[PDB]
RNA sequence: UGAAAUACCACCCUGGCGCGGCUGGGGGCCUAACCCUCGGAUGGGGGGACAGCGCUUGGCGGGCAGUUUGACUGGGGCGGUCGCCUCCUAAAAGGUAACGGAGGCGCCCAAAGGUCCCCUCAGGCGGGACGGAAAUCCGCCGGAGAGCGCAAGGGUAGAAGGGGGCCUGACUGCGAGGCCUGCAAGCCGAGCAGGGGCGAAAGCCGGGCCUAGUGAACCGGUGGUCCCGUGUGGAAGGGCCAU
RNA sequence: UGCCCGGUGCCGGAAGGUCAAGGGGAGGGGUGCAAGCCCCGAACCGAAGCCCCGGUGAACGGCGGCCGUAACUAUAACGGUCCUAAGGUAGCGAAAUUCCUUGUCGGGUAAGUUCCGACCUGCACGAAAAGCGUAACGACCGGAGCGCUGUCUCGGCGAGGGACCCGGUGAAAUUGAACUGGCCGUGAAGAUGCGGCCUACCCGUGGCAGGACGAAAAGACCCCGUGGAGCUUUACUGCAGCC
RNA sequence: GCCCCAGGCGGUAGGGGAGCGUUCCCGAUGCCGAUGAAGGCCGACCCGCGAGGGCGGCUGGAGGUAAGGGAAGUGC
RNA sequence: GUGGAGCCUGGGAGUGAGGGCGCGAGCGAUAACGUCCGCGUCCGAGCGCGGGAACAACCGAGACCGCCAGCUAAGGCCCCC
RNA sequence: GCUGGGGCUAGGAGUGAAAAGCUAACCGAGCCCGGAGAUAGCUGGUUCUCCCCGAAAUGACUUUAGGGUCAGCCUCAGGCG
RNA sequence: GGGGGUUGUGGCGUGCCUAUUGAAGCAUGAGCCGGCGACUCACGGUCGUGGGCGAGCUUAAGCCGUUGAGGCGGAGGCGUAGGGAAACCGAGUCCGAACAGGGCGCAAGCGCGCAAAGUCCGCGGCCGUGGACCCGAAACCGGGC
RNA sequence: UGGUUCGUGGAGCCAUGGGGGAAUCUGGGCGGACCACCGCCUAAGGCUAAGUACUCCGGGUGACCGAUAGCGCACCAGUAC
RNA sequence: GGGGGGAACCUGGGGAACUGAAACAUCUCAGUACCCAGAGGAGAGGAAAGAGAAAUCGACUCCCUGAGUAGCGGCGAGCGA
């Protein structure tokens, strides 16, 4: 943990809940973070974006 | 006590609705029964008659329970399970539901 | 003066039918960014207390 | 007079768990490791820490192959 | 004609102006109230809704009150330590004390994760423009003494090391069984199902070579939930999930 | 009665920042069919207080460090540098303060850790918690001298009141029981009580106080108690009081 | 199968078991008691492992109280 | 291997100041009737008994009782004895 | 200045030429009653007999270290064997 | 009349209590005697147990009676089904998509009795609230003197 | 602000210190924030036995005490002191 | 008509702390101790602007139950309808 290496969830961009929380060095990566993680309410793998924690 | 750490009941975390002033709300209470109990009856039996029977505590509505052999009965509960519908329209027995 | 039900166990225990005593699993009310999901899912269960707890919180709730 | 030392780390209590000729159920931790003081074999799986355990029912079966390593076996009923 | 066409006629805004009202703030004056003083008091005088006295706002407030001001400890104090990792202590199982002997941690990586494919180090010697002791290159000898994010240790090249391809399993619901353990915690995990990643597949993938990088519960926040919703429907508010 | 107003306190300040209640109501929400009702509520206005600007020492208080340097040496009038708000002035100074320390020197004494006068290298004086001096005063504390002394060398006698003996009355503290010796050892580490020795006829009276860890007082010194009490404050909270 | 067989029997904290005794309730409108209760003193006598109990002698002069249970202000 | 052995389930505990001795270590000074650990023992609780003169833990040995019986342990067999 | 008489000021209060003194013989907060049988993780004491068994002084955690909760070790009842 | 009293000698022999690792201890207490003197009660819970009843058990307040006589009183409590935060479902329930997998559950005996779930009561152990084994403070607060 | 289980909580209800400040039934209050609906009751005046508490006191009764108990006190005790 | 007294027993105004929380401030102790006022043999309360879910009841008081339940609570201790 850091200042400079902060939490985040992820939402998903269809379902828009948050499902998944994990952390990242925003000094290295300044972009939202986006993965394909299995949506459990839209039971299916599905694009994620970073929102703030 | 634990010699003034904190207790193990303490460290643990309270867990469901614990409800709030004016506190509990009254609503139906169902004192559900088997039908390896009312086997001990004959035809019909209300909810009345369970109450003398020690079994239908007061201020509960009776449902039904699909345990034991069922009995070719008239019974009028408040309520039953499936299996006590399927028990007891299956075995002759006459599931009544009232209100 | 009959015993008093000691509402903190109330709030935190059920006893089941065998008079085990049951309650959720500690650890996941913060701080999960990092914990894995085989954590947060196997703390999200509830547990049967260890034996001598257990029956000291029995003693807790009598009129349980 | 101060004193830097003083300090140590909980025991971890590592270890070989069950032996040879010890009937073991699948997934009983057979050895409890930091790297690979023996390594996984016939019907033996290791976690994410080394830590070597029964895959299958059976019996535990030590075996050190020279260069090769000591490895663990669980031999079927 | 412009992106709109014209007079005139309305809804009106545009800012200003001033008329009034309802205002608020400051001034200045006055006098009954309210406050003195007048031996006279249904009257003088003076000050003047600026005091005093209520309620609440905030603030200053050891004047006063209630209290806190840790433990270990070769007496106490002073100093030091308090939690977790590594090694010895530790007596070939584990565990094992001392204000014993040494160091660390309170993170970090979107790749430093997964998977497929490819390669193998340090070091030494000789040769080699800058150029060296030590840049990059070549050959030769090397099992690992290198490296493996960081302490030590264990492990390790028949890779966990370096590089590339793609990918996000740094999964959901779980979980046989176990280790460890007073408890609580902590740790390993087959396997199963959902849905995926890489791969031809076999297979592996539930983060990281591992062991530190962290904190119970309570209180509360945020999102989902739609579970409860106090006569009813809502709602307030909670519960549960994630955090 | 020197300097420092840098921090604290106080005094003064209409600029400005902040700042509660209150006002205000952009907007937002629940509910209702609607009317409506209810609730949140931003902007902005809005007091002291605070920050901020000043002054303030007979207000709180504070008043440096290093380096070099002159006709032998020494030292440093002198210069350099860094820092501070400022660098301690007069005056005094081994002091009711000097740690080193019984400092040095001089006096006093045969001999003076004390006294007195200087020295200043003041660990750590110092100017209204006043500095320095000071006549008179002191059941104040120092030092010295003379006189006189039973203080003493070093003691002696005597007198009276007790103590001693007799007749009368007649306690008290305390007390495990006692048939209670020394030494050498042992023993919870200091023995009448244990062991080996030795010594000792029973009981008294007047005395001394070595012991009986004698008596007295559940050690006040020390520690502990999540004991109290008193006090302090820029510990926490609150209150009087005050704005 | 009340007796024999084998084994056991140091003991604090402590756990358990088994008894004794004191006051009082039932037994009890009973029974003992002036030919002497309780109580006191004494015993070398008897019972018991003991807590204690009898019995006896003297004092005492008027209450005591069983078996078998109960309840405690119960044992210094 | 039948033992005041073992396990499980319940009730009640006390204990959570230990100490000495031996051995293996740390600290200490390769000092301490020192301290701190591990293994073991004894005392604690066995200051019951014999020896060691005396002496809790050194040697012998686990005290149900009685006996004017016998055999041994350590230790002794010149007197005390 | 001292003293007599007559009075006033009292408890977190009075008074005090100030010592924290005095305030009815013990004043860093009077005495009496009451709360109250305050609390005391501390000290002492805890009363008849016989029998069986028989500890610990360790770990963990503790505003904890002389106290405690759990486990260790005791006993008891039942079950298993 | 075989015993009883005294002890001269010889042997052996470190008061008691507490507190302690350790006391004859020169650690604590006690001058001695006599009397008082400390683990209880209530109400809850839990365990065991003696009995009653038993998928039932069982009454409280009160009422009626005697005036030492009990009976009535079913209001109420416990038990008979658990799981779930809960709605809710139900020998299943919860998580979960799952009928997966798991968590908590459900299966009682013997030969109509034997029993027995449970429950009432007595007894006892222990615990909780009460002052909670007894004595002991320093202290705090109120009202007064 | 107090009472209510209600410790500011979603805080209703009763009460009322302030400041505002109604109407007379189509008026009002309440069913726990609040809105609509559905229901209950009629505030701001007063009184009211009973059934209940206690024992100064009289009486009855005790698995109550028996003069160190019982009341502090059996007696010339709230006395002597 | 009042005054004042009356053991306890009642409101009405005021209203502690010790203690528990193993510290302690919220809290608990407790609206208790005590003070004051008032009564009376009782007091209070008492005839719904109530209860609260049934279209249900029907002043008040007290006993048992509800129920240690709903709840309140540094969600602790506890308190508790
Ligand atoms: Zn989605």
């Amino acid at each position: 943990a850091s200042e400079v290496r902060i939490k985040l969830l992820l939402e998903c961009t269809e379902c828009k809940r948050r499902n998944y929380a994990t952390e990242k060095n925003k000094r290295n990566t300044p972009n939202k973070l986006e993965l394909r993680k299995y949506c459990p309410w839209c039971r299916k793998h599905t694009v994620h974006r970073e929102v703030k924690i | 006590f634990e010699g003034g750490r904190s207790t193990t009941l303490m460290r643990l975390p309270k867990r469901g609705m614990q409800g709030q002033v004016p506190g509990e709300i009254k609503r139906p209470r169902y004192q559900g029964v088997n039908l390896k109990d009312l086997a001990r009856f004959e035809g019909e039996v209300t909810p009345e008659l369970l109450v003398r029977a020690g079994l239908l505590k007061k201020g509960y509505r009776l449902k039904i329970l699909g345990e034991g052999e069922a009995k070719p009965l008239k019974v009028v509960a408040h309520a039953f399970s499936k299996s006590a519908l399927e028990k007891l329209k299956a075995a002759g027995g006459e599931p009544v539901l009232l209100e | 003066p009959k015993m008093k039900t000691h509402k903190g166990a109330k709030k935190r225990v059920k006893i089941t039918a065998s008079g085990k005593v049951v309650a959720m699993k500690t650890g996941k009310r913060h701080l999960n960014w990092q914990k894995s999901g085989k954590e947060i899912r196997q703390k999200g269960r509830k547990f049967v207390l260890a034996k001598p707890e257990a029956e000291r919180i029995k003693l807790l709730l009598p009129y349980e | 007079g101060s004193t830097r030392n003083g300090r140590d780390s909980q025991a971890k209590r590592l270890g070989v768990k069950r032996y040879e000729g010890q009937v073991v159920r699948a997934g009983n931790i057979l050895v409890r490791q930091r790297g690979t003081r023996f390594k996984p074999g016939k019907n033996v799986g290791m976690g994410r820490d080394f830590t070597l355990f029964a895959l299958v029912d059976g019996v535990v079966e030590f075996q050190d192959r020279g260069r090769l390593g000591r490895y663990v076996h669980v031999r079927p009923l």
